[PDB]
DNA sequence: CCCCCCCGTGCGCGCTGAGGTGCGGTGTGAAATACA
C-alpha cells in the first residue's frame, strides 16, 4: 500500500514547508487511475535521482523533481505526469522498480487542478538549482500560476 | 499586447511634443521595439481614429499650456 | 345544406456574464466476484 501517510507528510513538511494534501487530494481507492501524479521518495542517492530525471523523461508529458535535505532524512519530491494513465499500483511498481527503496516511501495521489498552493509549490520549485523540467508544465500548474500573457 | 491605453499614447506624444497627425502615427509605429503600448496600438483595427484623437488632445494641451503664460514670463 | 383566394421576408460589426446542465476529471464506498 503506502498511499500517503502522516510520517512521510511530516518530513515532507519539515523539508519543503508545504503539505501533500494541499498539492494533491484524496484517493484511498487503489483502483482509480490518472495520468498525472505527484511523488516524494525517501532514502535516495543523488546520482540515481539525477538518473531518475534521465530515466523517466521518456514517457511523460512533463517531469519535475527537487531534492533535500539537512542531516535528518531525504525527501526527493517528484512531479510526474505520464503519457497514458496508470494506476497507483502500476505507477507504484514503476517507481519501486525505479528508486531501490521499499514500497514505503511512495506518495501517490492525483494532483489538484483548482488550488493556489498546489501550483505555487512547484512554481517555486521550478526555480531551484536541482530542479529538472522537461517540456510544457501540465495544464494544472501551467494553468493556476501561468497561462498569463507572455508579453501582455 | 495589453489593452491599448490612449492616455499613455497622448502622454508620450505631449512628452515628445509631436503634434501633427503624421509624425505622431509614423514615429509611434516605429517605436514598437520597446513599447508594449506600441504593439498594443498596432494590434487594434481603428488606428486612424486613435491618431486623430491623439493629435487633437496634444493640440489642446499645448494650446492651453502656451496661453497660460503672462507676457513678462513669456518674454 | 355545403368550398369559385386570405399570403411579398427578418434586425447595429462586437462583447460578455450570470445561469444551470451534463458527462467526466476525478468523488472513492458499500455491495459484489471470486478466492482459499
Amino acid at each position: 500500500g503506502s498511499r500517503a501517510t502522516v510520517f512521510k507528510l511530516g518530513l515532507f513538511k519539515s523539508l519543503f514547508l508545504c503539505s501533500f494534501h494541499d498539492i494533491t487530494r484524496l484517493f484511498k481507492n487503489d483502483k482509480t487511475t490518472n495520468q498525472q501524479w505527484v511523488l516524494a521518495v525517501f532514502g535516495l542517492a543523488e546520482v540515481f535521482f539525477e538518473a531518475s530525471f534521465e530515466l523517466l523523461k521518456k514517457q511523460c508529458s512533463f517531469l519535475q523533481m527537487q531534492k533535500r535535505s539537512h542531516e535528518g532524512g531525504t525527501c526527493a519530491v517528484y512531479l510526474i505526469c505520464f503519457n497514458t494513465a496508470k494506476s497507483r499500483e502500476t505507477v507504484r511498481n514503476l517507481m519501486a522498480n525505479m528508486l531501490n527503496v521499499r514500497e514505503e516511501c511512495l506518495m501517490l495521489q492525483p494532483p489538484k487542478i483548482r488550488g493556489l498552493s498546489a501550483a505555487l509549490f512547484w512554481f517555486k520549485s521550478s526555480l531551484s538549482p536541482a530542479t529538472l523540467k522537461h517540456g510544457a508544465l501540465p495544464e494544472w500548474i501551467r494553468a493556476q500560476t501561468t497561462l498569463n500573457a507572455a508579453a501582455a | 499586447t495589453e489593452k491599448f491605453d490612449f492616455g499613455t499614447m497622448v502622454q508620450w506624444a505631449y512628452d515628445h511634443k509631436y503634434a501633427e497627425e503624421s509624425k505622431i502615427a509614423y514615429e509611434y509605429a516605429l517605436a514598437a521595439g520597446s513599447d508594449s503600448n506600441a504593439r498594443a496600438f498596432l494590434a487594434t483595427n481603428s488606428q486612424a481614429k486613435h491618431v486623430k484623437d491623439c493629435a487633437t488632445m496634444v493640440r489642446h494641451y499645448l494650446r492651453a499650456e502656451t496661453q497660460a503664460l503672462s507676457m513678462p514670463a513669456y518674454i
